[PDB]
Parts: structure tokens; C-alpha cells; sequence
């Protein structure tokens, strides 16, 4: 609230991009976890048990 | 024997109304080569949900309306020396699969590769002698896409 | 053969009149599944506490004979190709008891699996309508001696 | 006899797949059962469609174009006596459908029952067990023609 | 004879119910009337798209790669005598193709006409009056020609 009442569309540009990057980061993290999984379990699962 | 057992139990592929292989169900889990693309013919099955598998080009998914119903066991163990399939017989000759030349065409994507019990070790995807790209699962059951370098889908 | 194996040592179950549930004492244990309830017809093996397991579906106790206890004993081996049960054959593939689908109705679950031996190896708790082969969810003894409860992907209490 | 007497007007109705019971075909009436619903395996019927009636649970609609020769006639008169089924008799113990336990499945209702002289009487819709012959929910004609659904007390589609 | 020839060659349309009309391949071609509507079966060949011919009442399209010897072949050379067709026989007099008493009925448009040799001559659509004759064939140097007897009703 203090950098708001300073300098207003900085504060909210900062905070977008924070926002922003932090989704992104969350997004693309979860992917490659995801294709990494799928990349892992695919030779246990074209062929079961053994 | 492989007529026997592969028949009813092992679906051809539509592809623009002509067949361009036959689809795999194996171990209750449907699998298809993923670089030819069309419909599978019977109904109940061609509705399921299906994954990809880029890496070993096989899309594989279940059969839903029996967890079992056509069973097509499979196999790790592959001894060389004389060995068998539906066209022709495909000799495991040190490590490769090898076929001669005058036996095959195009749509042969998808084809089982049968044993002397009649179970599955390996499903050919492409390729006088000439040498085949097979998925096949080796001791420990990693499924392995393996090339004889260059290669063309049949 | 199985008949005689069975004859008299897997005393079944009223529903308060007739039959819905097989218990049968193996080692001394009255196994009896949780799923189908009713009346022990036999009032031997009936005046006694029995211990619940619920997660397998059973509920196990002591045997009431006292010094010459007809029970039998198990082998937990699980050779694949020929097992024997009180209906007809069934398979062992991978892993897995499967049954021809026209036999195998309700009301009839606890009935043992046994084999050449008369080894006790599985109990029968349900299963799954499963095309011509039909399979059945049991309870299997693994070579460490765990006992695991392995049922098929469908679950159809028989 | 009555194979003969159905053949090529009895046309099953399908469901995602496989069977799930028969539509019958009498008069200018293409009716069956709402229990489960699926798509006609004939043609020339199947885009004509259905006007239902929820409480004797039918559905009617006609078929002008074939000229007759795909209807059964029918009419109200009912002895006590040996009757056309798949599963063979319907046997009248004080006007109901017996049919022995040894036959009768699921997925098999609506299916027309005849008479001596090549003639359906009634149409299955479902059933129960209770006694010595199970007893088949029906739609039927009384004396004057009425169209009325009997249920045998507590009973299920078949 | 004409039945081997014109096998697996006459696929047929449904009018969402009953036969109504015929489609030859012929030609690489695929042709059928105007004046029959509905679906055809072998819906491998149902997926070209059409080109109508109102002039001539034929819509054509395109075999989807399958001809070999699926496609009948057609001869502008037409002798004058004897022609086979699935009712019978074909008189051919003077530019006309003629068929005895009321064998031509309704729904049976589309049917080829075919020859001795088995090639196509002309695609029946109609026809008029103790004979029956609208057909469309082929003209001395090649050309589609419509031959309409005067008060032929459609089938």
C-alpha cells in the first residue's frame, strides 16, 4: 500500500508481472514434471508387470 | 496357429476405407503405430480413451467393454534360431530381426509377432534380407523401439 | 476327490434359511467372509468369537475342536496350470484365477481353491464378470507368506 | 414353430454395441420397452419416431410403408394352456406368465409371446423369482381389448 | 453373364428407407440421377464430392482411387442388335434402346446397359410406351447425349 500511494502503475505493473512469473514458473514446472512422468512410466505401462 | 489365434482377436485399421495394418490388443491394453492414423472397424472399442507414446510411436489405451476379453499373452524370452510370424517367419539372426525381401508392402504397420505357445514378444513398425523396426520387451520388460539404423514405415 | 475334500470341513452358512455364505476352517482358522452374513448351520462351530478383518473381508477365529482338529493344511506355492475347485477348473495366468462365465453365480463365495494336493491357496470372495473367462477376486498367500487380497479392475461380490 | 413364426419382424434393438432386448413390431405399433433404450438394427423404422405412453411403459408409432406382412395380428382370448416363447411356456396359474427358473436371463425382454396358431397374445417386459416358475412382468389385452400392465408384485426388467 | 460384369458395380442408394435409385462407376466416374435422393452404401465411395449435371441429370464425381478394374469401361461403337440388362434384354433400332411390356419400374433407374464384350453403352433413367424406351448414351464421336422418348415420366 505504501509504494501504491508512491508511485501507483509501478506498484501494479510490479505486482502483475509478480503474479504473472509465478504462475508461468508454477505452469511450466508442473508440465515437465508431467512429461517427465509421462516419459518414466511409459516402458511400465506398454509393457505390464514384470 | 497364428491364423488361429491372431483371427477375430486382431483388428485391421481404416485408412480412407482401405486397411494400412492391424491394431494390437495385448495384455487387456489396446496399441496401435501411431504414424499411420485412421479408425479401427469393430465397434466398442473404437471409442475408448487412448495415449500417446511418442518416444516408442505406439498409442496405447485398454479394452473397455472386458478387462481381458481377447487375451494375446506376451513374452520377454526370445530365442535365436528359428522363430515365426504371420507372413513369413522372421529369424531373430544375432540380435535383429531379418526377412526376406519378397514377403511384405505397404500397411504392414502393427503386426503381432507370435511364438510357439502363440504368445507376443514383439510388434513390428517398420524397416534378399532385410531387416524390420520392432518394439520389443527385453528382460527386465523395458519396451524398446529397436531400428536397424535406416529404416522406413512399412 | 475335491468333493471328499471338502466333505464336512467347509460348513456353510444359512441366511436364516438357506445358503448364502461358505466359512471355512483352515489351520485352525474359521474364515468367513464379511460381505454375506446370516447362521453357522453346524452349532459346534458355533458357539465361538470370531476376530474381524475388514479390509480383507473376513473374520477369522479359533478352532472349537479340541485335540484331533480336522483342518487343512496349506502350501502357499503357486505353480501356474492346474488348479481344481468345486465348480470346475480354474487358471492361473500371470497372476490371476479366472472361471468360465456360465458358472459361478451368487450366494456361493467361500468355496477353497485347492489343487493336485488339496492345498489350500485361495478363498473365494467375488469377482468380475469378465467376458468368457470370467475372474474372480480372491485372497492369495505370496511366497514371503503375506496375505494379500487381489481382486480384478471390476468387483462383483458373488 | 415359433422361430419361424418371428423370423424377420422381431428386430433387436441395439445399445452402444451388443443386444440389450428386441423390438416388437405387432400392428401398426413399433413398440418397446423404456427400461433400457437403444437404436433400431433395421432400417426404414429406425428414423420413424416414437410416441410414448410412461405408464403401461411403450412407446407406438406406425409403419405405412411395408405393406403389411411385418405385423402380427393379436386378440384377447386366453385359456389356461401351453404357449410360444424362446424360452418355451408361459403357463397360466391364474393369469400369469410361469416360466421355469432353469431359462430366463437378462437383457432378453421384450419379446413377443405367441399363440397356437401363429398369434401374440402378449409382450414381456420383465420378471421376478419367487416360487416354482418365475413370473414375467407383461403387457396384455383384457377381455375387451384394454391394454393393461401386469406386474407380478415385486418384480425388475429383465 | 450381365449379372458377373455388373457385380459389386451398381451400388445402391437408399431413400432413408427403400432402394431408390442406382450409381455406376464407370469411367473413373461415379454417376447417378438427379431425380433419385438419398444416401448411397460403401461409404468408402460416398466421400467424393459432386458435380451435377442438370442438362444431362447425372451428378459425377471422382473414384477415390480404387479403379483397377472397379470401373466399367464405356464404348461410343455401339452396334445395332442385342444388349443385356438385369430385366433382360435391350433392342437397339434406330437410336433407340427398346424393352419389352412393363419390365422398367419404378426405382429401377441407374441400371447400365451393357453389351456383348461387357462394356457400358448408356445409363437408364426413364422411358415411355407394347414396348418401353429417356436414356442417356454416347453420340457417334464421343459426346454425352441425352435420348428422351416424348411423355417419359421418371422412375
Amino acid at each position: 500500500i505504501h509504494y501504491y500511494h508512491r508511485h501507483p502503475v509501478y506498484t501494479v505493473i510490479v505486482l502483475c508481472g509478480v503474479a504473472l512469473a509465478i504462475l508461468v514458473g508454477t505452469a511450466s514446472s508442473a508440465a515437465c514434471i508431467a512429461k517427465a512422468r509421462r516419459d518414466c512410466l511409459t516402458p511400465y505401462a506398454l509393457a505390464p508387470n514384470a | 496357429m497364428c491364423m488361429k489365434l491372431e483371427s477375430d482377436k486382431t483388428f485391421p485399421i481404416m485408412l480412407n476405407g482401405q486397411v494400412n495394418g492391424y491394431a494390437c490388443v495385448v495384455g487387456g491394453r489396446l496399441m496401435k503405430p501411431l504414424h499411420v492414423e485412421g479408425k479401427i472397424d469393430n465397434e466398442q472399442l473404437a471409442a475408448v480413451k487412448l495415449k500417446k507414446a511418442s518416444m516408442y510411436d505406439l498409442e496405447y489405451g485398454d479394452v473397455p467393454q472386458n478387462m481381458k476379453s481377447d487375451t494375446l499373452q506376451y513374452t520377454s524370452d526370445k530365442p535365436p534360431g528359428f522363430y515365426n510370424w504371420h507372413h513369413g517367419a522372421v529369424q531373430y539372426e544375432n540380435g535383429r530381426f531379418t526377412v526376406p525381401r519378397g514377403v511384405g508392402g505397404k500397411g504392414d504397420s502393427g503386426r503381432p509377432i507370435l511364438d510357439n505357445r502363440g504368445r507376443v514378444v514383439a510388434i513390428v513398425l517398420g524397416g534378399t534380407r532385410t531387416a524390420l523396426s520392432v518394439v520389443t520387451w527385453n528382460q527386465k520388460g523395458v519396451t524398446i523401439k529397436d531400428t536397424p539404423e535406416g529404416s522406413e514405415p512399412w
